């Protein structure tokens, strides 16, 4: 492989 | 794990962000332009693409699209921007719905840097309704960056297993390769079998396919079964994995019928007599209620659609396709800039096409029934443009190509029944629609920048009721004994091919023994070995290969074949019964020569 991942965020609305 | 992910690329490093993707439930969703098909890795397991909308610019890793949330015209959304080298920030705006040329789409008039392409767009509810579709800059002008996502799908994907284990039940799995697969479904059912503590059998067509199961089931307690063994029994939680021909030759050789109550046959469309025979037996064991079985196949026996479904879209081009060497006209063959699979009716025919495209400076691999298990791993390992192949490649042969050239032809073996009985290689004649669907099958399993193309010629023919294989399987089948004294029959739909009555081919005493030997050690076709054995000829006795009419003289490269016997004599190769398959190609003939001399 040559692509990778890095968990930057979680999914949520700004109330 | 669910959330948001950056897409970094390197090698040599390198290390820059190409875009952003979203993992939801168990699937990863990003833009098509970011990866463009390239594989990804993280903390646990690699990622394989399966779904992609080319023009619409979006790709899904590990199954079809999963994002089930929609925006509505005149609303309020939140682009969770994941800037390259910068901390995540929510950006809210009122998203405009502007006119395209197809219809109407909603978008956001926001500008973020390249490498953010694929950031999630969030609704008031909190569920992701789209991706930041670059671009940008649409006429006219400024932005706008489209709210890009597909429609709910559906199915796609993804488990879980139905209770198909209940005895006296047979299941066909119209598995779509590309979605996963022997990768995802087979270990899943195997695991579930062990929990239900069932005597399990896996049947894989070639060896190299079984070898691919072996690793796909690493960790699982599974023992490969050499065909050179009549039976193996450990008496612990173990799953036997073997080739189709191994199963039938075992059922023929050994009397120790292991009472499996689960049998999973991969690629159950193989019309090799061994495979047909296996399906015959397994079917009857289901009927007994002594076993339940699964038949994995894209084209189950009976199926006649030459254009089935695929996980990736296929273009079906109809053209003229050469049969011998060419010069002019057929540039589209050479002009193509990608990996191609080409189905030739015979090994001989194969050699022309190769030699011919070899002139163009194209790295071509050749495949045949014998060379397969020795040549197929080279299609992974080395760099190439063309694999020319015989219909062997219809059996779980996975290629990383973009085009299949398929002149839709083949040779079928036939038993003529007038005066003498002999087998000939009829044709080249048109393939079965199933077999066509299957050749085409090779292509269009990986999402691709250009849709994969199936370039074909001619309409297939359904009727193969004169194929030798069927009556060859009948004689294979009804020479396998059962402890319940029941004659095994051809599996359901496949029955209607043989007009023979059940059991008629049964060979008593130790003629039966010879018939097995001839096939197993002497390595002869079923029809031939049958006619020789049922003549009461011993396995050592070879002097029948020299008693024929003028007609029965075997030829090799346009010359009479004359062999040096064990007792030492030059004799013209002239079998009593003529079976074409023994001289259809050099290696076959070479091998038959060795037999005829007594060196086998």
């Amino acid at each position: 492989a040559d692509l990778s991942l890095e968990k930057a965020a979680n999914v949520q609305w700004d109330e | 794990s669910e959330g948001v992910y950056r897409i970094m690329q390197r090698g040599l490093f390198g290390k820059t962000q190409v875009g952003v993707g979203i993992h939801m439930e168990g699937v990863f969703h990003t833009m098509w332009h970011v990866t463009r098909g390239s594989v990804i890795c993280h903390e646990t397991g690699r990622l394989e693409p399966s779904w992609a909308d080319v023009r619409n610019d979006m790709i899904s890793y590990g199954g079809g699209w999963r994002l089930g949330d929609k925006w509505d015209k005149e609303e309020d959304v939140q682009v969770l921007a994941i800037e390259p080298g910068k901390n995540p920030k929510h950006v809210q705006t009122k998203p405009g719905l502007f006119k395209t040329l197809t219809g109407e789409i909603g978008a956001v008039t926001l500008d973020f840097k390249p490498g953010t392409s694929g950031s999630p767009i969030i609704n008031k509810k909190g569920k992701v309704i789209g991706l930041y579709g670059n671009g940008v800059v649409t006429k006219s002008g400024d932005y706008v960056s489209a709210i890009t996502q597909a429609e709910r799908i559906g199915e796609p994907d993804y488990e879980v297993d139905e209770d198909i284990f209940r005895k006296k039940r047979l299941t066909i799995m119209d598995l779509h390769p590309g979605a996963g697969k022997t990768k995802r479904i087979l270990p899943s059912i195997v695991r579930e079998a062990l929990k239900r503590r069932l005597r399990t059998l896996i049947l894989a067509p070639t060896r190299v396919v079984a070898a691919e199961m072996e690793e796909a089931l690493r960790g699982l307690p599974i023992r490969y079964q050499t065909p050179a063994v009549k039976s193996d029994h450990t008496g612990r939680e173990i799953v036997d994995l073997m080739c189709h021909a191994t199963f039938t030759t075992r059922l023929l050789s050994s009397t120790r019928v292991p009472n499996y109550n689960l049998i999973v046959m991969d690629e159950a469309h193989f019309t090799d007599p061994c495979s047909v025979a296996a399906r015959g037996y397994i079917s009857t064991r289901v009927e007994m209620g002594e076993a339940a079985a699964i038949f994995m196949t894209a084209t189950p026996p009976g199926s006649t659609d030459p254009f089935p479904q695929s996980n990736s879209p296929i273009e079906d081009i109809e053209r003229e396709i050469p049969e011998r060497s060419w010069n002019t006209g057929f540039d589209w063959i050479t002009d193509y800039q990608g990996k191609t699979v080409w189905f030739v009716p015979s090994i001989k025919a194969g050699n022309d096409i190769a030699n011919c495209l070899r002139k163009s400076g194209k790295r071509v691999i050749q495949l045949s029934r014998k060379t397969f298990d020795t040549e197929y791993p080279k299609t992974k390992l080395t760099d190439w443009d063309f694999v020319v192949t015989t219909d062997i490649s219809e059996m779980g042969a996975n290629f990383r190509a973009g085009r299949v050239i398929d002149p839709r032809r083949c040779l079928k073996p036939v038993i003529l029944t007038d005066g003498p009985e002999r087998v000939i290689l009829a044709g080249p004649i048109p393939v079965t629609p199933a077999s066509a669907a299957q050749r085409r099958g090779r292509i269009g399993r990986n999402p691709a920048q250009e849709d994969d193309q199936y370039v074909f010629s001619g309409d297939p023919l359904k009727n193969d009721e004169d194929h030798a294989h069927w009556t060859e399987a009948k004689m294979l089948l009804d020479n396998i004994y059962t402890p319940e004294g029941i004659i095994p029959t051809l599996f359901g739909p496949e029955r209607e091919k043989t007009q023979a009555i059940d059991g008629e081919f049964r060979l008593r005493g130790e003629q039966r023994k010879t018939f097995v030997e001839l096939m197993r050690r002497g390595d002869l076709p079923v029809w031939l070995s049958y006619k020789v054995a049922s003549a009461g000829i011993s396995y050592k006795d070879r002097e029948w290969c020299f008693t024929g009419e003028r007609n029965n003289q075997i030829l090799e490269e346009n010359m009479e074949v004359e062999i040096w016997t064990r007792e030492g004599e030059k004799k013209k190769l002239r079998p009593k019964w003529l079976d074409a398959r023994v001289y259809a190609d050099p290696m076959a003939l070479k091998d038959f020569k060795e037999f005829a001399s007594g060196r086998k």
